[PDB]
């Protein structure tokens, strides 16, 4: 019933990104995946879209220009390969943490694994966008 | 575990402990448990007290409970068990 759980191949760019990283996750179209990210993840494949969401969380723990932009209980949650908390007024119900958004939606074509289609997301404003 | 004042304090640092660490087996169980904390705490700032706190706040899990405690203390509310 989905088509973000088949297998694929990350694949993309990103971007260059600084501090207000994930300050950014609040507006627009949400914050690009690191260009940082994106070179680590680049041609790994994947069994699920969540699997590649894992994989993101966990390499930005392992960068400290990204990491360090994260208290201790959002530095735990990332070695993990959770989703870090956003700010409370960000947060909309159950829905907590940074999520990710596929800009051209897959629905409509978009592409799943590539990081130039992928964006980091409050619930706030991802639901906004939708 | 209805009401903050049914936690010890030491058993309120076990809970706050168990969420700053991550130590829990699914982001969906860790979730659960930050709405749980914010539910006994009532404190305006939700989960900002252990993911942003204010500057010069003290995160660590001691920290946070010490916040909450003073909280509760000058607002009026029941405290911890003892
Ligand atoms: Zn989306």
């Amino acid at each position: 019933e989905s088509k973000r759980n088949k297998p694929g191949k990350a694949t993309g760019k990103g971007k260059p990104v600084g501090d207000k990283w994930l300050d950014d996750a609040g507006k627009d179209s949400g914050a690009p995946i690191p260009d940082r990210i994106a070179d680590k993840l680049r041609d790994k494949e994947f069994k699920s879209f969540d699997d590649f969401r894992k994989a993101v969380w966990e390499e930005v723990s392992k960068d400290p220009e990204l990491s360090k932009n994260l208290n201790p209980s959002n530095k735990s949650s990332v070695s993990k390969g959770y989703s870090p908390f956003t700010p409370k007024n960000q947060q909309v119900g159950g829905r907590k943490v940074y999520e990710l958004h596929h800009d051209k939606p897959i629905s409509q074509g978009g592409e799943v694994y590539d990081m130039d289609n992928i964006r980091v997301t409050t619930p706030k404003r991802h639901i906004d966008i939708h | 575990k209805h009401s903050i004042s049914d936690y010890t304090e030491a058993e309120f640092l076990q809970l706050v402990t168990t969420i700053c660490n991550a130590d829990t087996s699914s982001e969906e169980e860790l979730v659960k448990l930050v709405t749980h904390f914010e539910e006994m705490t009532e404190h305006p700032s939700g989960s900002d007290l252990i993911f942003y706190p204010k500057e010069g706040d003290d995160d660590s899990p001691s920290g946070i409970v010490n916040t909450v405690k003073q909280w509760r203390a000058a607002n009026g509310k029941s405290g911890f068990k003892q």
